[PDB]
RNA sequence: GGCUUGUGGCAGUCAAGCGUUCAUAGCGACAUUGCUUUUUGAUUCUUCGAUGUCGGCUCUUCCUAUCAUACCGAAGCAGAAU
RNA sequence: AAGCAGAACUGGCGAUGCGGGAUGAACCGAACGUAGAGUUAAGGUGCCGGAAUACACGCUCAUCAGACACCACAAAAGGUGUUAGUUCAUCUAGACAGCCGGACGGUGGCCAUGGAAGUCGGAAUCCGCUAAGGAGUGUGUAACAACUCACCGGCCGAAUGAAC
């Protein structure tokens, strides 16, 4: 309860000084992406996060002085965080949502759409051919590099990506999904 | 000794010229009769004080009846016993109607579960757990449920006859 | 079209359960369960029949299908007044269990002249029953 | 101590005792299991051992090196005139 | 044709197991005690040795 | 420790009728019927409100309370198998010799035959249990699907076909040939 | 090559040491009795862990040497050489005999054993509270090299001293404790006051 | 023949190490707990008004601490052979 | 070491039956004229077998149970079998499980290596950011890469874990 002792005081230390709270979601974005959001915005906006029931118990122990924080009481749900700002809404929205494409897709996740590889010169050494050969992708060597013969679809919609078949996707640097920092709620007085 | 009896035993050193009126040590002893109660009293003063039966006297022995023998009392018993390889301190809880019947239950349970005898058991303390939620053991706490109701399935009936003519049932 | 589960109704060890003491000094008197010591031990009170308020083993006690309202730990005066309010003794005497107990003690109380009379009356009833068997 | 050298047992213990038979006509201690769908037939016959002789026949055994080759084989001849049925016996089943 | 997904399916039953250090029993891969009485349900286990 | 009362909960959906005698359970739903004799358990079943059935143990130890949750799971497996069914999907794994699995009829016995398992001239046969429907799935290579009302018979039949294709006197880490269970699910789940 | 320890387990004979009447005892297999940080100050290592025998028996010098090696090896591997001071608290003074008919059967010296008692300390380790589990595991791994039953007991004394942790603390904020090579010397209320000023000058404040 | 088990034989526990890497696939030091009575010691209880003595041959049966064969598990088990 | 050899005190056997230890010189009880009655000792009371398939609290299920005072055997070491307990820690200020998310930057940290980038290794093991992420918990590569863990966070919904 020692870390909670400072965390509750810091939470009220940002609720009472920052005039705008922005409830932001976090689903598949990395620590690297939180680090670059920090480095993209130091001073303009503050990212406080660490979603738990720490937040709900803190805010409902702060509804003693301000009964306007009960709107936030249902919205603390999902893997979520808070942003404390003073700057306009359509600028803080743009700065925290402008960074979508993170690290490439991980093997074993459910790809929503169908992932497909095109019949264009890939651009790596012809030694990395067993990745194309494992999936059945037709392959010719053109100008000392792999060119694909046909536009083959490697996984269909609503299917898991295979551990064997995510390697040529990692080499080709096609990642159809990693997504960025999404928002869920805006708070104004 | 189907029932234990709890006695108070008060003893002291023999009064001397330099020290008259010795300090009158008193204990609560569980035993079957006054002979064992006096023996257990001098056994524990050999464990506590520089005194024995020859250097001391028994000034009073009285039987303590239970104050309310008709009410059901949760008991906490602190006990020290010797195992085959050491000495161990133990706390047990007994839901029982008196102190002497709780000490009977403790001695039966200690001999059953640890193969420890009256020879090898020291009763450090018997106390009443006066309120619920100071009861620590689940086997006692399960009887403290509100309006507790349970059946007794598979009733086995003892006949007085060698032979029966009915193929008896175990209903209840 | 219906779920069918056999309930298998059982006599419960409960506060307010009227019991018959089959072994000991009481030996056929009625008592009521006031507390539950443990799985096999209870506290009983039989003030109408003179049973002392005592903690007893459930082995030497048989439960009756009778029950009545009684608070937990009720003292002897409270057990007496709620026993008479529920009228336990009349509901006990109406049962075929207690009818059979009274019949077997009256048979043991029969004398030799009365056993002659019951044999004469059994022959008189038997002649009528066998006559009605033949007519039916 | 042990035999120091071990050889198989001399004789079969399942044919004990090596005593005389209780009758000259050996008894059929087991019959084929009854298949009730088949027509009624005899399971055994009585005969008298006349003697032995040899035959020659062609062996039909593929894989054998005497496939489609003549073999000389000893045969026993049993004289079996037709048996006369004179009775019938019924057998009930008992826990004994 | 090896089909590494089918190879992983067959490795779940043949390869991804544990071995009791006393009675050599093939055990579930995250078991704590061996299921055999003859070793005393010992907690001394080890992973099955992977091929290459 | 002899817990005074330990009870577990069975939920009965609308299309399911559950009639239980002493310890003979009979569950009838839209898919079929399932009977099971639990006379080795010594529990007590009570019906509450025609959609909910409790099962209880009075004065039970550790092993006897542990059997109570097993009994509730077996009855729940009955209801799952009589309104959703059970579907086991199995895949053929081999390296060189293709496994040939078909359905055969000898004296009307409904056997599953396996030929060319690791190039064996021996024909492996496993019986299909009654109430188990065998199909070979389309648009997936080398897949056999076993379906039925009982998870016990479906899983035992799937395990019988898996264990009939075991490898002897070879490194089974290398020789991974056989028919293995890859999925356990329900029939009418969408 | 050596007769098993089951022949010399129990104290069956009278204590038989090396003396002028024996004079031909072989050397003991245990020679090092203090290990680790044996130059540490008393304040450095407050926690004490004991390996205490529960049986009246004999511990051979080969068993004492083997248990020293394995206990010191494990504590050096995990916590380091200088994180502890392992002291062994029994010495193999008793001499075991071997008789290699029964005429003239008096035996020749075979080996050395340490006669122990119920509750006697075999091993003692003083260390910090940081590696209580490392010391306990090292002592219980040395337990396997001994016959009989042994116990791991956390001493409530301060280090290898005879004072409890609060009693030594109260003596330490006062000037009644002065340090030494590896032990400490305590001020008494007796003796020459001139000496009692020369040592312990922080007392008398 | 009986008692004992130092010695012989056969097991186990711990795990410093060997095993290219890795204590325990296979081993396993320093220690230590056992079992057996097919070794040899130790004893002198029975037999000196005699229990025919070593070995081999012959033949039967028994034990398992299993060389082969049956069915299996593990490997530093690819196959084969182990 | 021995049902081995040798001493001290006493009690026994020898020299002695009787009841009990199935059986036995020495153990337990008790020592003995011939009988009757009663009561007991040691030992026992399912049946053999005289005597409670007595009462009461618990423990144990052994695909080698156990029921052995002398005495006719068993050990170290172990077992989420089950029972009882000691100590410490976490948890509704949502604890342990399961499943899902993320596990970064300086930096391929300093050396030493043929090459070892967190994972052959030696010594250090600090702050930046965060809820959090080791100069690394494992699988891997020659080195990479990649996967995984500690560490935190989605979910419920109540106690849990460890050493003994
Ligand atoms: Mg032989
Ligand atoms: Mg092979
Ligand atoms: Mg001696
Ligand atoms: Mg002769
Ligand atoms: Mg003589
Ligand atoms: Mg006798
Ligand atoms: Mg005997
Ligand atoms: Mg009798």
């Amino acid at each position: 309860r020692e870390k909670k002792a400072e965390y509750f005081a810091k939470l009220r230390e940002y609720l009472e000084e920052y005039k705008s709270l922005f409830v932001v979601g976090v689903d598949n974005v990395s620590s690297q992406q939180m680090h670059e959001v920090r480095k993209e915005l130091r001073g303009r906006a503050v990212v406080l996060m660490g979603k738990n029931t720490m937040v709900r118990r803190a805010i409902r122990g702060f509804l003693s002085d301000l009964p306007d924080f009960e709107k936030l009481l249902p919205f603390v749900k999902g893997n979520v965080g808070f942003v404390f700002t003073n700057e306009p809404l359509t600028e803080i929205k743009n700065v925290i949502v402008s960074n979508r494409v993170a690290a490439p897709a991980r093997a074993g996740a459910v790809a929503p759409e169908d992932i497909w590889v095109r019949a264009v010169n890939t651009g790596m050494e012809p030694g990395k051919t067993s990745f194309f050969q494992a999936l059945g992708v037709p392959t010719k060597i053109a100008r000392g590099t792999i060119e694909i013969v046909s536009d083959v679809k490697v996984v269909d919609a609503g299917n898991k990506v295979g551990q064997s078949e995510a390697s040529l996707l990692n080499l080709l640097n096609i990642s159809p999904f990693t997504f960025g920092l999404t928002v869920v709620q805006v708070y104004d007085n | 000794m189907a029932h234990f009896k709890e006695y108070q035993v008060i003893g002291r050193r023999l009064p001397t010229e330099s020290v008259p009126e010795p300090k009158l040590f008193r204990m609560r002893i569980f035993a079957s009769n006054e002979v064992i109660a006096k023996s257990r009293y001098w056994y524990f003063l050999q464990k506590l004080h520089k005194v024995k039966k020859a250097s001391g006297e028994i000034v009073s022995i009285n039987q303590i009846n239970e104050a309310h023998p008709t009410k059901v009392k949760n008991f906490g018993v602190w006990v020290r016993y010797d195992s085959r390889s050491g000495t161990h301190n133990m706390y047990k809880e007994i839901r029982d109607v008196s102190r002497v019947a709780a000490v009977e239950t403790l001695y039966q349970d200690m001999a059953a579960r640890h193969r420890a005898r009256f020879r090898s058991i020291h009763i450090l303390k018997v106390a009443e757990i006066e309120k619920t939620a100071d009861v620590k053991r689940q086997y006692v706490k399960q009887f403290l449920t509100k309006d507790l109701k349970f059946p007794l399935p598979h009733r086995v009936q003892k006949s007085t006859k060698t032979f029966s003519y009915k193929r008896p049932s175990t209903f209840y | 079209t219906d779920s069918i589960v056999k309930a298998s109704n059982w006599r419960l060890v409960e506060v307010g359960r009227v019991v018959l003491i089959k072994k000991g000094q009481s030996a056929g008197k009625l008592a009521a369960i006031v507390e539950i010591i443990d799985q096999k031990k209870v506290l009983i009170d039989g003030p109408k029949a003179g049973v002392p308020r005592q903690a007893i083993n459930l082995g030497q006690v048989v439960l009756t299908p009778l029950t009545f309202a009684l608070p937990r730990g009720a003292r002897t005066a409270t057990v007496s007044k709620k026993w008479a309010a529920a009228a336990v003794c009349e509901k006990w005497a109406a049962s075929s269990w207690a009818k059979k107990i009274a019949q077997r003690e009256r048979r043991a109380a029969l004398t030799d002249f009365e056993r002659f009379q019951v044999m004469v009356l059994r022959k008189q009833k038997r002649y009528t029953v066998k006559k009605a068997l033949a007519k039916a | 101590s042990h035999r120091k050298y071990e050889a198989p047992r001399h004789g079969h213990l399942g044919f004990l005792p090596r005593k005389r038979a209780a009758s000259i006509r050996a008894r059929v201690k087991a019959f084929p299991k009854d298949d009730r769908s088949k027509p009624v037939a005899l399971t055994s016959f009585l005969g008298y051992k006349a003697g032995m002789t040899t035959i020659v026949r062609d062996l039909d055994r593929p894989g054998s090196k005497f496939h489609k080759r003549e073999v000389v084989e000893a045969v026993t001849v049993v004289d079996t005139p037709p048996v006369v049925v004179v009775g019938v016996v019924g057998y009930v089943e008992t826990p004994r | 044709i090896i089909e590494p997904s089918l190879k992983a399916l067959a490795s779940k039953y043949n390869c991804d197991k544990s071995v009791c250090r006393k009675c050599y029993a093939r055990l579930p891969p995250r078991a704590t005690n061996c299921r055999k009485r003859k070793c005393g349900h010992t907690n001394q286990l080890r992973p099955k040795k992977k091929l290459k | 420790m002899k817990y005074i009362q330990t009870e577990q909960q069975i939920e009965v959906p609308e299309g399911v009728t559950v009639s239980i005698k002493s310890r003979i359970v009979k569950v009838v739903g839209p898919r079929g019927t399932l009977t099971k004799n639990l006379k080795h358990i010594d529990v007590t079943f009570t019906k509450v409100n025609n959609q909910l059935i409790k099962v209880a143990v009075h004065n039970g130890g550790r092993k006897h309370v542990a059997a109570l949750r097993t009994v509730k799971s077996l009855v729940d497996n009955m209801i799952t198998g009589v309104t959703k069914g059970y579907k086991y999907k199995m895949r053929y794994v081999y390296a060189h010799f293709p496994i040939n699995v078909n359905i055969v009829e000898k004296d009307g016995a409904k056997f599953i035959e396996v030929r060319n398992f690791l190039g064996d001239k021996k024909i492996r046969n496993v019986p299909v249990r009654d109430g188990v429907t065998i199909e070979f799935s389309t648009n997936v290579k080398d897949e056999i699907v076993l379906s039925g009302n009982s998870v016990e018979d479906v899983s035992q039949n799937a395990a019988d076909l898996q264990q009939i294709c075991r490898v002897r006197n070879k490194d089974i880490r290398k020789f991974l040939d056989g028919i293995y269970v890859s999925h356990k699910g329900f029939i009418t789940e969408d | 090559a050596r007769r098993p320890a089951r022949c010399y387990r129990y104290q069956k004979n009278k204590p038989y040491p090396k003396s002028r009447y024996n004079r031909a005892v072989p050397d003991s297999k245990i020679r090092i009795y203090d290990l680790g940080k044996k130059k540490a100050t008393v304040d450095e290592f407050p926690l004490c862990v004991h390996l205490v025998s529960n049986e009246l028996e004999q511990l051979s010098s080969e068993a004492l040497e083997a248990a020293r090696i394995c206990a010191n090896k494990y504590m050096t591997t995990v916590s380091g050489r200088d994180a502890f001071h392992l002291r062994v608290r029994v010495h193999p003074f008793h001499v075991l005999r071997i008789n290699k008919g029964m005429r003239g059967a008096w035996g020749k010296p075979h080996g050395l054993a340490a006669r122990v008692d119920i509750g006697q300390i075999i091993f003692s380790v003083r260390t910090k509270d940081s590696n209580k589990d490392v010391v306990v595991e090292g002592l219980r791994r040395a337990r396997y090299k001994f016959p009989g039953q042994q116990k791991i007991i956390l001493s409530k004394k301060w280090g290898f001293t005879n004072l409890d942790r609060p009693e030594y603390l109260k003596k330490r904020e006062a000037g009644e404790v002065k340090d030494d090579g590896a032990f400490v010397k305590f001020l008494s209320k007796k003796g020459s006051l001139e000496n009692n000023i020369r040592e312990f000058p922080e007392y008398f404040a």
